[PDB]
């Protein structure tokens, strides 16, 4: 399957220093260009459907199980504003959601979706987000869900900018706390798309390689030839384990019973 | 800016006080994000905001990324007015759909179209809007 985080937020309709990135509105922007949320399902990953839902505080989706890139991208573009706006709450929506409609035991990759600059204080997002140090009573939790994905809260601006609004160490607080659920904030300046889609781009997990090889069985008139490369295991370490290539030949050697 | 975050900090919490001084945060950002905070946090459900000229007169992503953010639940989870002259029209927006959710579409809406206008830089927006303030406040310096 695949996760898409529409981040409908009303934090998230807002320029990030000066103005949008295609002149306009985040949907403007979000129509004309994408994360590899759609791209690495529409290039490997064939076999998945994507729940495009906009969403903050409540499952407002709408979109059942379909790989159709452009639902997304009108969600995407749909997702205006809401009276809601955290981050790891939205991935673990969009996760649910994304399950409910995609498939149960079908595995995604969801990613943390909002602004985030609300302000240490009264009303921060984190606090009432990243809650897994205590509550034993309760410690069987939604957090971690019962599929496997890295939410990944992105992150591409000046430094200053990230400390100040405190979104680096709250993701990384965040990552911490769920074990390895964000990858490191290693990115500054004006950057594009491209630590978001490299943080994004973990939905191709099940890609295949379709080439083809052959073999030599001497002057026999039925021979055979290698299949690809087979899936590693624990049989014998060797040196180091590594991918398997195509197999240069067998033998057809022995006869017992069927 | 200094009188902007005087009138604004003290114990009233003018319209006028509140959106000069997240517009006067446009000046200092982020490193001067104490003002455009405090401006944020104070206005965020001020619900009775006489203010008719901070629409056009803000052009900063911060001013609208405030009151934007106010619109969520991180911003005391309340409904606001931004709509252009939302002071006098609020005898005529008053507690509706618009005001809660719509009110955040088209405070997205004036984002985008400061983004359009991004031309305006913050020496231009902010003569504009001094400009705007001595027309309004031409009889009432005092």
């Amino acid at each position: 399957p695949t996760v898409v985080v529409m981040d409908v937020s009303l934090s998230m309709t807002r320029p990030v220093s000066i103005e949008g990135s295609e002149e306009y509105q985040r949907k403007h922007l979000a129509a004309h260009g994408l994360t590899m949320l759609f791209e690495h399902m529409a290039t490997n990953y064939k076999l998945e459907f994507t729940a495009l839902v906009v969403f903050s505080s409540l499952w407002e989706l709408m979109v059942p199980f379909t790989r159709d890139y452009n639902t997304l991208q009108e969600a995407l573009s749909n997702m205006d504003d809401y009276d809601k706006t955290c981050l790891e709450s939205a991935l673990v929506g969009v996760c649910n959601i994304v399950q409910q409609e995609w498939g149960g035991a079908i595995p995604c990759q969801v990613v943390l979706v909002t602004d985030g600059c609300l302000g240490i204080g009264r009303g921060s997002l984190r606090h009432s987000l990243a809650t897994q140090n205590q509550r034993s009573e309760s410690n069987r939790f939604p957090l971690p869900f019962p599929f496997p994905s890295k939410l990944y809260i992105m992150c591409m601006a000046n430094l200053e900018e990230l400390q100040s609004t405190d979104s680096l160490e709250c993701l990384e607080r965040l990552i911490d706390l769920n074990n390895g659920e964000g990858q490191i904030f290693t990115i500054d300046g004006p950057l594009c798309l491209k630590n978001v889609q490299s943080m994004f781009g973990k939905l191709i997990d099940l890609a295949y390689t379709p080439f083809h090889a052959v073999l030599k069985c001497g002057h026999l008139t039925a021979d055979v030839q290698v299949f690809p490369r087979p899936e590693p295991f624990v049989v014998d370490e060797e040196i180091d384990p590594i991918p398997k290539v195509i197999n240069t030949d067998l033998e057809i050697v022995g006869f017992i019973d069927i | 800016l200094a009188c902007f975050k005087l009138r604004a900090f003290t114990d009233n919490r003018d319209d006028m006080a509140l959106g000069h001084v997240i517009v006067l945060l446009q000046q200092e950002w982020p490193r001067g994000e104490n003002l455009f905070l405090k401006a944020v946090n104070k206005i965020c459900q001020q619900g009775n905001f006489q203010y008719e000229n901070f629409f056009n007169y803000v052009t900063n992503i911060d001013m609208l990324e405030e009151f934007a953010y106010l619109r969520t639940q991180e911003g005391g989870k309340i409904h606001l007015e931004l709509l252009p002259n939302q002071g006098m029209l609020i005898k005529h927006h008053t507690v509706t759909r618009g005001i809660t959710k719509g009110v955040k579409e088209d405070f997205r809406l004036a984002m985008e179209r400061q983004v359009s206008r991004c031309g305006e830089n913050l020496m231009v927006v902010l003569h504009r809007f001094c400009i705007n303030e001595k027309i309004l406040l031409l009889q009432t310096l005092t």
